RNA sequence: ACGGAGCCAGCGAGUACAACCUUGGCCGAGAGGUCUGGGUAAUCUUGUGAAACUCCGUCGUGCUGGGGAUAGAGCAUUGUAAUUAUUGCUCUUCAACGAGGAAUUCCUAGUAAGCGCAAGUCAUCAGCUUGCGUUGAUUACGUCCCUGCCCUUUGUACACACC
């Protein structure tokens, strides 16, 4: 039924990976924020965590937390395929990754900055700053800056 | 773009005991409560308003008419 | 044998297609209780003849409803003429004419397309458009 | 009195069948369960987390026991409705076939249907009667 | 005009893989059942072919 | 051979096309006024509407 | 770290067997040498190792020039000194060890880039 | 000795409907007259082709739109007949233009 | 919106001197692969079990689970040839967008609109077009006010004709 909900326990600021997540929101559909968590992932991993879905993000103690970030930092470990891995087979090694929050965004700064070293189409493209994919640039966009 | 919503949280999703006692209370005297007019009184965010009302239907204290998703139609039980 | 009529009645293309005979009271479309027409909305609709001429008006007439095309409710009314149809056909062939009389008073003083086919229909979609009697747009610059 | 499957309303008896294949420890589950999303163009994974195979397993039964026989692409072409193509119009994409294979074969294991001389696969006797027995349990408890 | 350089890229399938039997123009060709006529001259031909109008 | 009945009145039509314009192309000389085909059940006959009979048969 | 494209270091890159990395390089490669791809490109690595083995062991092989924009970089291409058909120019691509898995046409402009204003 | 019933078969094609018409209808009398039994001339649903150009031949204009068919008949006819009797009755009186097509179904 | 549960159509089209429609069964989460079967067609695909819609659940006003463009990483199929990403699938990134100015477009009943389906373009692709069906309305049932059209009368210094 309805639960009085540990009066005084609703948290509504966490730190994880370093991102500001609020808990107000679904558990899944918080965790969606941090960059390279998306809602499929953040559910898989719920799912996994043997936590309610419907369970809230605010109102969670920290060893759950923790040992989702556990989950979600080597992931096929846990019966998580290859596929649905951030940064699949990771063509630095061969060892499909699952990049997160910064660590998303450092590497794909990095292999920007590795496609202007190869100097590229698509990666002088991207120096420019343009349409890669190909597309008609006619009308495309019109406005970047 | 311009900072004229000014739209504040506006809401708890999650009741107090405070909160639990005022919905115990006002559910009477409330010819008509639905999902949408339990959030107007500004006490539950909805997603757990559906909650507290279904929860309200457990000893009836609020009487069903008609059960349908997204609308279901709730009277006061006397 | 058994006194037995078959009628149908149709919408836009769908066809309902009833065989009834003097039985004990079946009313099975598609081999399913009358109470379970899926739509849940024209539910009563299909409950029309029927309750227009009250059930204590005929039990010993039992009634089985195959049908196909058409949409939902267009096959639901698709059933409400057949239905009709049916019902009124079997009073005409057997029990008397005065009945067949009073129970077309008592249905076409409602919903008029209840024995009668709804007889307008579809038209053909023509070029210069994306509709029937449609235009696409024009610039003029 | 008599009672068949076409006699009670699809949706309450799928739901009651789906939970007395819960209550029951037969009925196999495939190890890929709770990671799929039975069709390309779902967006999101089932939100019935433990069940939802067991409801589309009873969904599998009743709609064989209506008609003669079916098959697996059948159920494709049946299961799932529309993509949301990012911006491009809604179309029909099939479901999953493996999940649909694997529910038949469950399906097989408990006997509620078999390969059908016309190809495909045909309700069972025991099967039939199971279905038979779970409609009038649903109808009973309605009334 | 070596044998193997000249003419030696295939045309299985595509444009220019199918002529009009007419005048052998690639644009805008009926493929429909095989008529394998383009649009015009068959519009030229078909009260001859068969086809008519009636609606 | 194996064909579609509907492919196949479509190729005999053709083939009536064929017939026609290549009669068109050379008996303009002779007058050439109208062919005809009938497809019997063991031959297939053609007929020549033609005004230069003597100079068509040759 | 130095290099690395799949796990394998320069070191054995350098020195790798062709269908060894077929089994590597995503699906795309794996789809082209499993239909087979055809004599051209043999030619083209004949000529090639030719140039590489001619060179002379202090200075970069020397040019050769290509149409196939179609050709993936073998790993056992790395160094070698290819003018890329542009159309107009073979203009210059020499084969450094990220070359492997993109094509030529990946750094042959086919357009000069537009300037306005 | 062909005396055995052989379940002997008659498709029919026509670009037309008149002469398809009496050709079923000769077949039927000559089947009586020779007295045999049949299946009646069922007829088959009207395959219509329909295909659209674009009836300007180079693209400008208003869009103008025209659409060129035919309609096309099978009726199929099942006889329950000998060998030779159904063979002289098949190849005789064919008008031109319906194609006949017959086939044993053994 | 998203998950589940129901489960209704029609026009088409489809392999031969070449390689189509694809059933059904084994696989793979998927795309897709494989083994076999029918169908030259009211037979088989297919009753094309199509969406929109119907029921029950999660979300509950916040650029939010709306919105899916833009970016990477992989896996697939077509192609001799996919790089300037062919296309489909997996994961992640999540833009602008608050029902939009002056103006302007189409429409009177199975009609507008919403929703798909099939066919043409086809090796592979649609956002297109041509046909089809489905949910199926608001508002007239009239007038020259605007834009034109028709017939008559009248005037003109116009006739390559009020440009
Ligand atoms: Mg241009
Ligand atoms: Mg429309
Ligand atoms: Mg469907
Ligand atoms: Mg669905
Ligand atoms: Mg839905
Ligand atoms: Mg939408
Ligand atoms: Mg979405
Ligand atoms: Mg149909
Ligand atoms: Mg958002
Ligand atoms: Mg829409
Ligand atoms: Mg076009
Ligand atoms: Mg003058
Ligand atoms: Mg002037």
């Amino acid at each position: 039924s309805l639960v009085v909900q540990e009066q005084g326990s609703f948290q509504h600021i966490l730190r994880l990976l370093n991102t500001n997540v609020d808990g107000n929101i679904n558990v899944v559909y918080a965790l969606t924020t941090i960059r390279g968590v998306g809602r499929r992932y953040a559910n898989l991993v719920c799912k996994k965590a043997d936590v309610d879905l419907h369970k809230r993000a605010g109102e969670l103690t920290q060893e759950e937390l923790e040992r989702i970030v556990q989950i979600m930092q080597n992931p096929t470990h846990y019966k998580i395929p290859a596929w649905f891995l951030n940064r699949q087979k990771d063509v630095n090694d061969g060892k499909d990754y699952h990049s997160l929050a910064n660590n998303l965004e450092s590497k794909l700064r990095d292999d920007l900055e590795r496609l202007k070293k190869i100097r590229s189409h698509r990666g002088i493209r991207h120096f420019w700053g343009l349409r890669v994919r190909g597309q008609h640039t006619k009308t495309t966009g019109r406005r970047r800056a | 773009s311009k900072k004229s919503h000014k739209d504040k949280a506006k809401h708890a999703v999650v009741l107090d005991q405070d909160k639990f006692d005022r919905i115990m209370k006002e559910a009477p005297t409330y010819r008509y409560v639905s999902v949408s007019v339990l959030v107007d009184r500004f006490k539950l965010g909805g997603s757990l308003a559906r909650v507290a009302l279904r929860h309200l239907e457990n000893e009836g204290i609020i009487k069903p008419v008609s059960k349908h998703s997204k609308q279901a139609i709730y009277t006061r039980a006397t | 044998t058994v006194p037995s009529v078959q009628t149908f009645g149709k919408k836009k293309s769908a066809t309902a297609v009833a065989h009834v005979k003097a039985g004990k009271g079946l009313i099975k479309v598609n081999g399913s209780p009358i109470t379970l027409v899926q739509p849940e909305i024209l539910r009563f609709k299909v409950y029309e003849p029927l309750l227009l001429v009250g059930l204590d008006k005929f039990a010993n007439i039992d009634i089985r409803v195959k049908v196909t095309g058409g949409g939902h409710v267009s096959q639901v009314y698709a059933i409400r003429q057949a239905i009709a149809k049916g019902l009124v056909a079997y009073h005409q062939k057997f029990v008397d004419e005065q009945s067949k009389n009073e129970l077309k008073k008592a249905f076409t003083s409602y919903d008029r397309t209840l024995l009668i086919a709804d007889s307008r229909r579809p038209e053909p979609k023509k070029f210069g458009g994306r509709g029937a009697r449609s235009r696409f747009q024009k610039s003029y610059r | 009195p008599g009672v068949s499957v076409r006699d009670v309303p699809a949706q309450d008896f799928i739901n009651n069948y789906a939970s007395f294949l819960q209550r029951q420890g037969k009925l196999e589950v495939p190890g890929y369960v709770d990671i799929v999303k039975t069709s390309a163009g779902n967006e999101l994974p089932p939100q019935d987390s433990e069940g939802w195979f067991y409801k589309r397993a009873a969904s599998v039964a009743r709609h064989i026991y209506l008609r003669k026989q079916v098959g697996v692409g059948k159920l494709n072409k049946l299961y799932g409705g529309a993509k949301n193509r990012g911006v491009r119009p809604h179309k029909h994409v099939d479901a999953s076939g493996s999940i649909n294979r694997k529910v038949l074969q469950s399906l097989e294991k408990l006997g509620v249907v078999e390969i059908s001389p016309k190809g495909g696969r045909r309700i069972s006797d025991n099967g039939l009667r199971d279905l038979d027995r779970i409609a009038a349990a649903t109808l009973e408890d309605e009334e | 005009a070596h044998e193997n350089v000249w003419y030696s890229h295939p045309r299985k399938f595509g444009k220019g893989s199918r002529q009009c039997r007419i005048s052998g123009s690639h644009s805008g060709l009926i493929r429909k059942y095989g008529l394998n006529i383009d649009r015009q001259s068959f519009r030229e031909k078909a009260n001859d072919i068969g086809f008519y109008k009636y609606r | 051979a194996i064909i579609s009945k509907k492919r196949k009145l479509v190729a005999d039509g053709v083939f009536y096309a064929e017939l026609n314009e290549f009669f068109t192309r050379e008996l303009a000389e002779e007058g050439y006024s109208g062919v005809e085909v009938r497809v019997t059940p063991t031959k297939t006959e053609i007929i020549i509407r033609a005004t230069k009979v003597q100079d068509v048969v040759g | 770290k130095t290099y690395s494209y799949k796990g394998v270091d320069l070191e054995k890159l350098l020195e790798m067997p062709t269908e060894d990395f077929v089994k590597l390089a995503p699906a795309r490669v794996r789809r082209k040498f499993a239909r087979g791809l055809s004599e051209k490109p043999a030619g083209l690595m004949k000529k090639l190792r030719a140039a590489k083995l001619s060179a002379p062991e202090n200075e970069k092989p020397a040019v050769v020039r290509t149409h196939l924009r179609n050709m993936i970089i073998v790993p056992e291409m790395i160094g070698s000194v290819v003018g890329v058909y542009n159309g107009k120019v073979f203009n210059q691509v020499e084969i450094r060890p990220e070359m492997v898995g993109h094509y030529l046409g990946e750094f042959s402009i086919t357009y000069t880039p537009v300037r306005h204003g | 000795q062909e005396v055995v019933i052989h379940k002997i078969r008659i498709n029919l094609t026509s670009t037309k409907v008149k002469q398809l018409e009496n050709v079923s209808a000769n077949i039927i009398k000559n089947a009586e007259t020779f007295k045999l039994v049949k299946k009646g001339p069922v007829r088959l649903p009207t395959k219509v082709l329909k295909i659209s150009t674009r009836k300007t031949p180079n693209g400008e204009g208003s869009k103008t739109w025209d659409t060129y068919e035919m309609r096309i008949h099978k009726r199929y006819i099942d006889l329950e007949a000998p060998a030779h009797i159904v063979k002289r009755i098949t190849q005789i009186t064919i008008e031109p233009g319906v194609d006949v097509e017959v086939i044993i179904a053994a």
